[PDB]
């Protein structure tokens, strides 16, 4: 399968994954294209904050789904 | 008017973000009437949340100011609608737009982190009673969010 | 108050305004201000900023906003001629466009305005 | 004598090698090879080189080949991000054609071999 | 007017003139396009070498012509 | 055969080069056909000018080789058809493409230098006799250049 991740300014990009990839790997791929380390990248989905230990397979982020990007957070 | 908020402006009201709906306001354009959606598998689920932002004069160097409007018992945010997020303080960038900021204020309320300053009494019942604290925001967001 | 080489108005301490029929690509828009870049300045860190956004910003920080990086403005320079070119290349459409009403290319607008203009001839 | 990572025959010595369905920019096209750039490395004197391409050069020459300038390649560095990326995203087609039959960006091939390649998990 | 000026590769670029700028100007104009400078610049025109102080009117060069551009040359 | 060879080879039969005529060989492809035209206001004028160029297995790290194949009464050009041009020598680039190495000898028909090694008793008859010179040129040019 492949997924989308919008990127900081909008400029949508796509990722060739399959439903067991980790959120780990997924944040391998954004360094490939945007240039950015998995350490300060957060991915939203669906207002969830998508975990690095948990796969694609565990939110559910099926084919032609929108995964957002973020740089770095920390709320309290 | 800089032309960074003018181009941001329009790549939000012809790329939305689901579940936040963002116009700038009429009276003065640097300020937005924001609305966000109570997350899938959140207590806030099914809540519309409005939230009302502004852009300081020294924008982009500076950050957003963001502030709710719609009370919903949350250890980040306060009595008078004030979050507590980093990206809107202590790591900011202008690489950062308004749409990340809505993100991530959307991916709060998926994930309430009882370490806030003090957070009420709110914070205090989140970490010694999870299971009474999903609920009244079941209830905040019941009977303060939903719009009917 | 009107400029010589970009025919919009801005301050001595403003980037130059352009006006871009064509869409430009994304790599080529600058963080700081979200337009395509001018004079770019790569960074140590190996980003590249508008020679004023980037300057302006380490006025009174001093990162790379983009990964925290300490970054002297000092250390940086200008970008590869290749960037350069893809920048100068990109199109752009007359200011005066109730006079003249001619597409070009960035680069060549300056020059543009003292040959062949109605609008910069006339001034406004 | 086949290559991991662009699915070609080249030596260890040589640039990769990949088929690009689209028209590549002139200003991202190496002077040395005619071809798109590979780990581009910027020159001090300002011009962009595939690293192979101009290390080779200055394994027996010792100048920038486009404006005869003195040059140590200990000087050069990498390029800018922005740079890189313009070329990762760049389309090439599989090698295996006559397995698969897949389009996609320069930077995945790598690893579309090892996910959903029916030619390279066949190997040839 | 506007000329074109076939740079090194392949590429064509325009070049805006009029009939009494000089070669001298031109190669500052290439200078601004390829990141060239004008001493290690000769411009080729109909087999004819075209010189730094004479003008484009000296060779006929009008209105829609292509020059091309090699990087400095010397014969013997 | 080295990439950058095909891709030169292809951006000469898509993009020819005016009055000049450039196409590979059948037998082997690191060898060309070329033909130049008898420049303007050069006493060449009018002529077919026959050359073979050739790329030595190096290329481009060494340059082409090139040779006339039409006698031509030239000072830069010899007895067996080679040239004097700094390009094919001592000032050579992997910059240069076959295209610019065509041009300059376009460009060495409209400027002959009597300044050789020595270039026969004919440099030394357009330094001291460019009169006759120019008139020899044209008529080597009409007597050996005119395909007929
Ligand atoms: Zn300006
Ligand atoms: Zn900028
Ligand atoms: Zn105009
Ligand atoms: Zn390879
Ligand atoms: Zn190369
Ligand atoms: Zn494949």
């Amino acid at each position: 399968m492949q997924i989308f991740v919008k990127t900081l300014t909008g400029k949508t990009i796509t990722l060739e994954v399959e439903p067991s990839d980790t959120i780990e790997n997924v944040k391998a791929k954004i360094q490939d294209k945007e240039g950015i380390p998995p350490d300060q990248q957060r991915l939203i989905f669906a207002g969830k904050q998508l975990e690095d230990g948990r796969t694609l397979s565990d939110y559910n982020i099926q084919k032609e789904s929108t995964l957002h990007l973020v740089l770095r957070l920390r709320g309290g | 008017l800089p032309r960074r908020i003018i181009k941001e402006t329009q790549r939000l009201l012809a790329e939305p973000v689901p579940g936040i709906k963002a116009e700038p306001d009429e009276s003065n354009a640097r300020y937005f009437h924001v609305v966000i959606a109570g997350p899938q598998d959140s207590p806030f689920e099914g809540g519309t949340f409005k939230l009302e932002l502004f852009l300081p004069e020294e924008y982009p160097m500076a950050a957003p100011k963001v502030r709710f409007m719609t009370k919903i018992y949350h250890p980040n945010v306060d009595k008078l609608g004030r979050i507590k997020l980093d990206i809107l303080a202590d790591k900011w960038s202008p690489a950062l737009q308004i749409r990340t900021v809505l993100l991530s204020i959307q991916a709060l309320l998926s994930a309430p982190n009882p370490d806030d300053p003090l957070a009420n009494d709110v914070a205090e019942q989140w970490k010694t009673n999870e299971a009474q604290a999903i609920e009244t925001a079941r209830a905040w967001t019941r009977l303060y969010a939903m719009n009917n | 108050p009107l400029c010589a080489v970009c025919g919009q108005a801005h301050s001595l301490e403003e980037n130059h305004f352009y006006s871009y029929p064509e869409e430009v690509d994304d790599d080529l828009i600058c963080h700081i201000c979200l337009q395509a870049l001018l004079d770019p300045l790569d960074t140590p860190c190996g980003h590249t900023y508008c020679t004023l956004c980037l300057t302006n910003f380490l006025v009174e920080k001093d990162f790379c906003p983009m990964d925290r990086k300490p970054l002297v403005l000092q250390h940086c320079k200008k970008s590869s001629i290749l960037v350069n070119k893809l920048l100068n290349k990109l199109l752009v459409t007359c200011p005066f466009r109730e006079h003249c009403t001619q597409v070009l290319q960035r680069c060549d607008l300056e020059h543009h305005f003292q040959t062949s203009c109605k609008g910069a001839s006339h001034y406004g």
